[PDB]
RNA sequence: AAAUUGAAGAGUUUGAUCAUGGCUCAGAUUGAACGCUGGCGGCAGGCCUAACACAUGCAAGUCGAACGGUAACAGGAAGAAGCUUGCUUCUUUGCUGACGAGUGGCGGACGGGUGAGUAAUGUCUGGGAAACUGCCUGAUGGAGGGGGAUAACUACUGGAAACGGUAGCUAAUACCGCAUAACGUCGCAAGACCAAAGAGGGGGACCUUCGGGCCUCUUGCCAUCGGAUGUGCCCAGAUGGGAUUAGCUAGUAGGUGGGGUAACGGCUCACCUAGGCGACGAUCCCUAGCUGGUCUGAGAGGAUGACCAGCCACACUGGAACUGAGACACGGUCCAGACUCCUACGGGAGGCAGCAGUGGGGAAUAUUGCACAAUGGGCGCAAGCCUGAUGCAGCCAUGCCGCGUGUAUGAAGAAGGCCUUCGGGUUGUAAAGUACUUUCAGCGGGGAGGAAGGGAGUAAAGUUAAUACCUUUGCUCAUUGACGUUACCCGCAGAAGAAGCACCGGCUAACUCCGUGCCAGCAGCCGCGGUAAUACGGAGGGUGCAAGCGUUAAUCGGAAUUACUG
C-alpha cells in the first residue's frame, strides 16, 4: 500500500550457446574467476552475484545454455528486466542460441547484445550482424534501437560500451520498486544443506525481509532463521535489488515460483496445505491415466523390458531439468524412467527404494550417509557419483544399450554332408557324414537341409565317430552323427552346424 | 582450551604443577635420607636426618602441598623406628 | 461445545418435556410429542435393561444442557462426595448458574438462561458471572445487571416463571430482577420420575 | 469434623445342555501416530527412534577497593590556540571517570543435558567409625623484618596461520627465606618443629622529604579448637531373569610388619598360615540406571520409572593424571583411536547427551525468538557485569479444563428429499418470517498486579578525637516490567466470522428404500454377500460423541485365565 516508487538495480540474464564465454563476462567484472575452477569446466549451475558499480547499482544472473535445460532459462528470462545474449564472431548463430531469441520475445524482455571475440583475427562483427538480421532480433541502428557491443571478454577491453548500454538500457525504461511494503519475488535455486537446513536463493521483487516476518514459497511455509547474501554470512535487511538466500523454510521448494511473505503463519499454514491437496490430486489423476491409457492387461509387444534409476540430487533446479533431458534418450524399445527424485544427499529409505526394485543409484552431487553406507554395502547395489550431467546421460544410455540381447544370425562352426546311413537303437538313426570344412562340436545347433531348403533343424545330441565317441570332429576326417526326432536319412543332403 | 578464562587456568595450574612438584620432590628427598639411615643402623644419622626432616614436611602441610596428617605419620613412623633400634 | 439443533427432537425421543421451549404453548400443538423422530417413530423399541439406563441419563443431560464429558465429570464428583451420589449429581447440576438463572425466572429457557450468563448479563454478588456452569452456592445473590433490565426477555421470562411452580430454596424479587439462593434444593424438591440411580448404575458397570 | 467407608458382566464349541477352556467386547489410562474435520482461551506436554553426526550464534564470568598500568573514549591541565575573547580543537602529560591486553584473586567441581555403562566402589531402608570440608559462622591470639624473580612492555627476529625465539626491564594480596609459635603437629616426657598480606573511606591539634606520617572505621590475610553445610568410608536387609550355566577364587581369605590415604581397609608390598565364596544359587550368560512415585485394580496384586524432586553414572571412544577445599573436570590439560575443518603444504584446529538450528533415522515430537523486570547462581564494598538457570513469548487440538459457533417466537405443518399399501408418514419449529441478545473473534478507548529494591539527599543511634566515613533504621524527591496490544473494565458493528466424525445384524444406543448378486466388498468376536441384504455401496431417517471423532499402537482391568488373598 502507498504506491511508493523507488529506482532499483536491474536484474539481467545472459544466454547462448555454449562456450562464447558466457561466464568469462561476470567473473571479470567481479574480479573473482572462479570459471575453470569447478568440475567440468564449464557452469552446470545458476547464480546470482549482485556487484557495486558506477554508475549506480546492478546485479548478474547466468544460466548455462545447453539442450538439457529446457526449464532453467525459460524461468530466467521472465524474471529478469533486462536479458543479454553473448554471441562469437567464430561461433556465428547456433540453435542453441536461437532458442535463447524465443525467450527474448516471448518474455517481452528488452534485448543487448555483446561480441565475445575481438581477439581472433578470423573473427568479424559484420558477420554476425547481417546473420542475424534475417531475425527480427538484434538490429543495429536501422530503428531498432537495439545495440551491439564489442568485448574481448580476455583482454577486459570495454566493455565500457556494454555496460553503458545496460545501464541506459536499464534507465530509458521506467524502474519500479518499493522499499517498504509486502515482500515477494521469485526464487532462483533451492538446495539441501546438512547443517543450515533446507534452504533458496530468492529474488525478491518487492525488498524488504525481517528474521521474525513469515514467508511462504509455494507449498512449504515457515519463519526465516537466518539470512546468507553471496559471501556474506549474514544479512540483517535485503532489498527489492540485491538478493539472499532464505533459510529455515520447512522443506526443499520448487526450483522456482512466486513466494510472499505473511503477517502470521497460522493463517498460511492452510494455503500451503491446500496447494498440496491440489498437487497431490492431480499426482493421483496422472497415475491413474497413464497406467489406463493402454486399455489393455499388458503390452501389445515386448518391449515389457526396461531399466529403473534412483536419483537424488543436492540442488532443486537439476532434479526437474535433466529428467526432461533424460526422457528424451528414451526409445520404445527399452523404455527408463524415474523413480524417487530427491532434493539432496542420499537416504535410508531411498537404499530400500533401490533395493525393491534393482537399479542404479545415481546423483548429480552427493555423499554417502553414515547409515547410508551399512545398507549399500551389505546388499549388493552401485553407487556413483557425477560431477557433471553429460558424463551421466551417456552412462545411462550405456546401461540400456547393455540391456538389449539381440542375435541377428550366427557363424557356421562347420559344414558336413552325410553319408551311408546306419541304424541305432537309441537315436533311431546314425548318418555317417564327412565333414567338408570346419570343425564339427557337440551342444552346437545345425540347421539340416536338402537342395538349399531345409528339411529339418535342431541341435545336436551325441557326435560320435567309431567307437571313440569324440566331441570335436575337424574337417576332412571320417565323422559320424545322429539326433533324435529326425526320421528320413537321404544322401545327397548337407549339415550344417553353426555356434552362437 | 576454549573461554578465555580457560586458557588461563591451564597456564595458572601449569606453573602452579612446576612450583608443587618442585618443592615436593625436595621434601621426598629429605623424608628418604631418614629412611637410609635407619636401613643403615644409625642412630644419629637417623636423627639429625629426621631433624631436618620435621621442619619441612611441618611447613609444607602448612603450604597446601601436604596435609597436616601426612607430615605427622612421617614423624611418626619414623620416630617409632629410629627408637626402636638406638 | 452445546447442542445447537431442533430441540422438540429431544423431547420427543426420551418421550417427556424437556422444558426446552418457553410454555407459552401446549407443546402437542408444536409437535407430535408421543411420538419417537423419524421414519420409524411409530416403531416400539422393545429396549434392553442398558438401554433404559442410557435414555435415562440422557434424558437428565438434556434438561439441563450438559454435554457427556462435563457430565460425566459430574457423575465422578457427586460420588467423591459424601451421602448418596444418586442425590449429589442432581445438587450439582441444580448449582449450575445457567440453572439457577432459568429458576428465578430470568430466562425462558435454561439455553435463553445461558445465553444471558454466557453475555453478561448475570451478576453474582454484584460481581459478574459469565461461565454458565458456575456453581452457585447458599446465601448467593444472583441479578440481572442493570443495563440487562430493560430487555423484554427478562420480563416475559419472569411472567412465565410466575406461572410454572415456585421453587422453595430461592428468592427471588422480580422488581429488583435479583434473588437468593437460600439452600441447596432436597432431593423431594425435584421431579420425581428421574431416575438417578439408572444414571448411577449406567456409570458404575 | 473429615482423610482406601469398596468389588457387575456379555458374545463365541452343541441340534440342544451342563462343565471344562481359550479367543473377543463394554472400562480406565497414553510424552502417541495416521485418516476426516477444525473457532477462541487457561494450564500442562513436546526426539519414546540413531549414547547417529553436527554449519552458525549464544550457554562463564567478574574485581581498577590486590598489581604494574594506558589503547580505546571521556573529560580535565602548565601550554599549544580553535580565537567571533570564555564558547573552544590538538600537540602534549593516566591528572581521573573509566578501561583493551597482562600478572593476581574468587568462580570455570555450581547451574543445565543424557541414561550409554553398572545386578553393585549403584539405589532404597536402617545403622556404624577410622575422616576431610572453599564461601558463611562462634571463640582466642597473629599480622614482625627481608629477598630473588616474572607476564605486560621495549629492541631484534621465525611463521600462511596457530603460535613462537633471543636479550632487556618492572609491580603486587604472585613466589621464597628469616624471626615470632600454642588450647597446634611429633614425642611417655624432656624437648623439637610449622604461618601471614595488604587494600580502601573519612579526619582534629601537630608537621615534615607534600608521598603521606599519625587518628579512626571498613575489609582481606595467618594460626588453633568449634558450629553449619558438603563429601569419603564400613555393616545388614531388600532391590531382575536363566541350571538347555554347578562349581568359583593366588591379592585369592586371613595373620604379622613396612609403605600408603584426609581416613578404616589386601589399598599396596614382603613374609607366614590355607583359607574365602557356593544349591539360602556362587561362577558364567542375558537384560537394566535405582527411588519418591506413575497407570491400573475393591483389594492383594499387575505393569511401569517422560514431564517434577532425591541419589548414581556418563560428557566423541579407550587411558591418564595436573591444578584445586572439591575433579580424575559437560564448553580444562596430556597420550592413543575414530572422524571433521583451515593451510600459502611446511603445519595447525575441534568434540551440542547446554539453548535454538541442520543432516540422518522414524508413524512421530517445536523458534537459529525477547529479557535479566521477577526468583536463584558467579564475581564485586557497591554501583553493576555475566547467567539459552530462569522468567516469558512462537510452533503443534498432544492432553486436561472452560466457552462459543446464537436466544425466543414461528403450521396444516411450505418447497425439496425420503418411505408409502397413494389415504398419508417423515425430515420438522427444523427452514423462511418475526422480534431479540452480542460472550468469543474484529475494532477503538481506558488500565491492576507480578516492584522487593537500588539512587540522591536528610535525620537519629551505634562508632570515633570528632557533627567525618562506615552501618542500621525511619523521611521526603525522582525512578526500575521481557511478557505487553497483559489480566480486567467501557464503547462500536451486525447472527453477523465459527460443526465435524464414527456408528445403526447380535454383543450395543440407532431401520428403511434403491444398487449389486458368493461379485464388488464388510468383518473387534459370532459372521454378512447367488434376486426382499436393517451386515456390501449410495441415499433418507436415526443413535452416540462434539472441536473433535474414528482407526492403529500400548499397560492394567474384566481374567478366580499363574488362583497369597483366590
Amino acid at each position: 500500500t502507498g504506491a511508493a516508487a523507488e529506482p532499483r538495480a536491474p536484474v539481467v540474464t545472459i544466454m547462448g550457446h555454449v562456450d562464447h564465454g558466457k561466464t568469462s563476462l561476470l567473473d571479470y567484472i567481479r574480479s573473482t574467476k572462479v570459471a575453470s575452477g569447478e568440475a567440468g569446466g564449464i557452469t552446470q549451475h545458476i547464480g546470482a552475484y549482485h556487484v557495486e558499480t558506477e554508475n549506480g547499482m546492478i546485479t548478474f544472473l547466468d544460466t548455462p545454455g545447453h539442450a538439457a535445460f529446457t526449464s532453467m532459462r525459460a524461468r530466467g528470462a521472465q524474471a529478469t528486466d533486462i536479458v543479454v545474449l553473448v554471441v562469437a564472431a567464430d561461433d556465428g548463430v547456433m540453435p542453441q542460441t536461437i532458442e535463447a531469441i524465443q525467450h527474448a520475445k516471448a518474455a517481452q524482455v528488452p534485448v543487448v547484445v555483446a561480441v565475445n571475440k575481438i581477439d581472433k583475427p578470423e573473427a568479424d562483427p559484420d558477420r554476425v550482424k547481417n546473420e542475424l538480421s534475417q531475425y527480427g532480433i538484434l538490429p543495429e541502428e536501422w530503428g531498432g534501437e537495439s545495440q551491439f557491443v564489442h568485448v574481448s571478454a580476455k583482454a577486459g577491453t570495454g566493455i565500457d560500451e556494454l555496460l553503458d548500454a545496460i545501464l541506459l538500457q536499464a534507465e530509458v525504461l521506467e524502474l519500479k520498486a518499493v522499499r517498504k511494503g509486502m515482500a515477494s519475488g521469485a526464487v532462483i535455486e533451492s538446495f539441501l544443506d546438512k547443517g543450515r537446513g533446507p534452504v533458496a536463493t530468492v529474488l525478491v521483487r518487492e525488498g524488504t525481509l525481517h528474521k521474525g516476518d513469515i514467508v511462504l514459497c509455494g507449498f512449504e511455509y515457515g519463519r526465516v532463521r537466518a539470512m546468507r547474501n553471496e559471501l556474506g554470512q549474514e544479512v540483517l535487511e535485503a532489498g527489492p535489488s540485491i538478493p539472499v538466500e532464505i533459510l529455515g523454510l520447512s522443506g526443499v521448494p520448487a526450483a522456482g515460483d512466486e513466494v510472499t511473505v505473511v503477517r502470521d503463519e497460522k493463517k498460511a499454514r492452510e494455503v500451503a496445505l491446500y496447494r498440496q491437496g491440489k498437487f497431490r490430486e492431480v499426482k493421483l489423476a496422472r497415475q491413474q491415466k497413464s497406467k489406463l491409457e493402454n486399455m489393455f492387461a499388458n503390452m501389445t509387444e515386448g518391449e515389457v523390458h526396461e531399466v529403473n534409476i534412483v536419483l537424488k540430487a543436492d540442488v532443486q533446479g537439476s532434479v526437474e531439468a535433466i529428467s526432461d533431458s533424460l526422457l528424451k534418450l528414451s526409445t520404445d524399445e527399452v523404455k527408463v524412467k524415474i523413480i524417487g527424485s530427491g532434493v539432496g544427499g542420499i537416504t535410508e529409505t531411498d537404499a530400500t527404494l533401490a533395493a525393491a526394485s534393482n537399479a542404479i543409484l545415481v546423483g548429480f552431487n552427493v555423499r554417502a550417509d553414515a547409515s547410508a553406507r551399512k545398507v549399500i554395502e551389505a546388499e549388493s547395489l552401485d553407487l556413483r557419483y557425477y560431477s557433471v550431467i553429460y558424463n551421466l546421460i551417456d552412462e545411462v544410455k550405456a546401461a540400456m544399450s547393455g540391456m538389449l540381447s539381440p542375435e541377428l544370425k550366427q557363424q557356421i562352426i562347420g559344414l558336413a554332408e552325410v553319408r551311408d546311413v546306419f541304424k541305432s537303437p537309441k537315436f533311431g538313426a546314425i548318418a555317417g557324414c564327412m565333414v567338408t570344412e570346419g570343425v564339427v562340436k557337440r551342444h552346437n545347433p545345425i540347421r539340416v537341409l536338402r537342395d538349399n531348403v531345409v528339411i529339418y533343424e535342431g541341435e545336436l545330441e551325441s557326435l560320435r565317430r567309431f567307437k571313440d565317441d569324440v566331441n570335436e570332429v575337424r574337417n576332412g576326417m571320417e565323422c559320424g552323427i545322429g539326433v533324435k526326432n529326425y526320421n528320413d536319412v537321404r544322401t545327397g543332403d548337407v549339415i550344417e552346424v553353426f555356434e552362437i | 582450551a576454549n573461554i578465555k578464562s580457560a586458557k588461563k587456568r591451564a597456564i595458572q595450574s601449569e606453573k602452579a604443577r612446576k612450583h608443587n612438584a618442585s618443592r615436593r620432590s625436595m621434601m621426598r628427598t629429605f623424608i628418604k635420607k631418614v629412611y637410609a639411615a635407619i636401613e643403615a643402623g644409625d642412630k644419629a644419622a637417623a636423627q639429625k636426618a629426621f631433624n631436618e626432616m620435621q621442619p619441612i614436611v611441618d611447613r609444607q602441610a602448612a603450604k597446601g602441598l601436604i596435609h597436616k596428617n601426612k607430615a605427622a605419620r612421617h614423624k611418626a613412623n619414623l620416630t617409632a623406628q629410629i627408637n626402636k633400634l638406638a | 461445545a452445546r447442542y445447537l439443533g431442533p430441540k422438540l427432537k429431544l423431547s420427543r425421543r426420551e418421550g417427556t418435556d424437556l422444558f426446552l421451549k418457553s410454555g407459552v404453548r401446549a407443546i402437542d400443538t408444536k409437535c407430535k410429542i408421543e411420538q419417537a423422530p423419524g421414519q420409524h417413530g411409530a416403531r416400539k423399541p422393545r429396549l434392553s435393561d442398558y438401554g433404559v439406563q442410557l435414555r435415562e441419563k440422557q434424558k437428565v443431560r438434556r434438561i439441563y444442557g450438559v454435554l457427556e464429558r462435563q457430565f460425566r465429570n459430574y457423575y465422578k464428583e457427586a460420588a467423591r462426595l459424601k451421602g448418596n451420589t444418586g442425590e449429589n449429581l442432581l445438587a450439582l447440576l441444580e448449582g449450575r448458574l445457567d440453572n439457577v438463572v432459568y429458576r428465578m425466572g430470568f430466562g425462558a429457557t435454561r439455553a435463553e438462561a445461558r445465553q444471558l450468563v454466557s453475555h453478561k448479563a448475570i451478576m453474582v454478588n454484584g460481581r459478574v458471572v459469565n461461565i454458565a456452569s458456575y456453581q452457585v452456592s447458599p446465601n448467593d445473590v444472583v441479578s440481572i445487571r442493570e443495563k440487562a433490565k430493560k430487555q423484554s426477555r427478562v420480563k416475559a421470562a419472569l411472567e412465565l416463571a410466575e406461572q410454572r411452580e415456585k421453587p422453595t430454596w430461592l428468592e427471588v424479587d422480580a422488581g429488583k430482577m435479583e434473588g437468593t439462593f437460600k439452600r441447596k434444593p432436597e432431593r423431594s424438591d425435584l421431579s420425581a420420575d428421574i431416575n438417578e440411580h439408572l444414571i448411577v448404575e449406567l456409570y458404575s458397570k
